[PDB]
DNA sequence: CGGTGAACCTTACGTTCAACTGGATCGTGTGTAGGTGCACCG
DNA sequence: GGCGGCAAGGGAGCTAGTGTATGCCCCTGAGTTGGGGATATCGCCGCC
């Protein structure tokens, strides 16, 4: 019954920004992992609710897709109770995650010569994130007692930093691009199951 | 097909300006870093120059430190290298990468490039 | 630069190898080789993409590899067709890309 | 095309109670180029 | 013609389409993409 458009979300030809995750339904056809494969030299596959080996005899109400890019060092954040500046300013995720996530390094495709300036992560922010929550204003942030009224200079920085991907980055520094799948699941019909 | 096309320039006194083109279509310009790369008659590669994706950062080979100057304008869709004070060693073919798809610190397409002797006569 | 021998020559149908050596910090460190065949009168064009990898097009032969601190191309059942000259690429580190040098292949014809 | 001057969080780490006390040294370990260029003799 | 020894009874490898041991990613984690140890049935040949 169709297969489940996994082109549309890993051969997309760009991802956006952490601080802006995508998100994209999947519902109404069949989950064939077997086919992610062969794409690029995946740096994890880890899931936690459900096991892996069993994925293609349950389905769900539905699922969603969200795919940014972060640096490998920071890939370990994505995964429930993490703590770091992902995990508390830009993509949060619950407890009691029901999916799993997905990671691939892009630095032959994601990294421009002398700095890729397309993908920002926010690296202040008044509060930590709820889960799966999304924060895309761009107010100045102030930390001392001083009020700026909106002006970017001392003690007062825009919230937004560019990620400085370079060829010539460390090992784990590349990009890494990250596709997480939640399977949600209520009671309504099942949507997202490969072959039996 | 991709192409890129240099404008070219004929024998020049020592020590004298030029200005080279390169034009390319068939792919997305201002997405990818271009490079000027020579290379002497009869010998061997050498890398020359390289543009960031938006012109912010260049990067010279030490050789041409402080003589040549890459600039670029995605609004036409070309890539333009100055050259002043030049050298009779100088003289080469220019090659006009691209650093396509799948690699950005790797050259890949090089264009046609075209000719430019450093000699002084007619 | 990089060193790389002046000629290598070989009879058609067996192996090949053409090996590079540079310091560290340009192959030894950074896994960016890249190699490049130059026919004569002719614009070069990449042969082998990444360490050990080939652009989509090109002839299956040729295979790159790394022993750690050399860069090696290896020729399976190479063709009189196949005689140019071939450079080994590197990226070492505040940019600065580095180039093999020359190494001609020629065909006992 | 260089000397100054004042900066702008400057960009790229080697990490988590924090912030700039409001110094280029400053708590833990920062650091700098261009220029904004307007006469030169050219 | 029957016995005892054999890259073998426990070593090592990874790459998804799928077999019996130079295989099975078997079983999942340091996240850089991978760890050691699970039932041996074995099967075939030189020798005195
Ligand atoms: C993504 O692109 C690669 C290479 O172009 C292709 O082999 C692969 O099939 C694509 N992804 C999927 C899920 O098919």
């Amino acid at each position: 019954t169709n297969l489940c458009p996994f082109g549309e979300v890993f051969n997309a030809t760009r991802f956006a920004s952490v601080y802006a995750w995508n998100r994209k339904r999947i519902s109404n056809c069949v989950a064939d992992y077997s086919v992610l494969y062969n794409s690029a030299s995946f740096s994890t596959f880890k899931c936690y609710g459900v096991s892996p080996t069993k994925l293609n005899d349950l389905c769900f109400t539905n699922v969603y897709a969200d795919s940014f890019v972060i640096r490998g060092d920071e890939v370990r954040q994505i995964a429930p109770g993490q703590t770091g500046k992902i995990a508390d300013y830009n993509y949060k995720l619950p407890d009691d995650f029901t999916g799993c996530v997905i990671a691939w390094n892009s630095n032959n495709l994601d990294s421009k010569v002398g700095g890729n300036y397309n993908y920002l992560y926010r690296l202040f922010r008044k509060s930590n994130l709820k889960p799966f929550e999304r924060d895309i204003s761009t107010e100045i942030y102030q930390a001392g007692s001083t009020p700026c009224n909106g002006v970017e200079g001392f003690n007062c920085y825009f919230p937004l930093q560019s990620y400085g991907f370079q060829p010539t980055n460390g090992v784990g520094y590349q990009p890494y691009r990250v596709v997480v799948l939640s399977f949600e699941l209520l009671h309504a019909p099942a949507t997202v199951c490969g072959p039996k | 097909q991709v192409q890129l096309v240099e404008s070219g320039g004929g024998v020049v006194q020592p020590g004298r300006s030029l200005r080279l083109s390169c034009a390319a279509s068939g792919f997305t310009f201002s997405n990818y870093a271009m490079y000027w790369v020579r290379q002497a008659p009869g010998k061997g590669l050498e890398w020359v120059a390289v543009i960031s994706y938006d012109g912010s950062n260049k990067y010279y080979a030490d050789s041409v430190k402080g003589r040549f100057t890459i600039s670029r304008d995605n609004s036409k869709n070309t890539l333009y290298l100055q050259m002043n004070s030049l050298r009779t060693e100088d003289t080469a073919v220019y090659y006009c990468a691209s650093g396509s798809d799948y690699g950005d610190y790797l050259l890949v397409y090089w264009g046609q490039g075209t000719l430019v002797t450093v000699s002084s006569a007619s | 630069a990089l060193t790389q021998p002046a000629s290598v020559s070989g009879s058609p149908g067996q192996s090949i190898t053409i090996s590079c050596t540079g310091t560290s910090s340009d192959v030894g460190g950074y896994n960016y080789v890249s190699w490049y065949q130059q026919h004569p009168g002719k614009a070069p064009k990449l042969m082998i993409y990444d360490v050990s990898k080939r652009p989509s097009g090109v002839s299956n032969r040729f295979s790159g590899s790394k022993s750690g601190n050399t860069a090696s191309l290896t020729i399976s059942g190479l063709q009189s067709e196949d005689e140019a000259d071939y450079y080994c690429n590197s990226l070492t580190s505040i940019s600065t890309w580095v180039f093999g040098g020359g190494t001609k292949l020629t065909v006992l014809g």
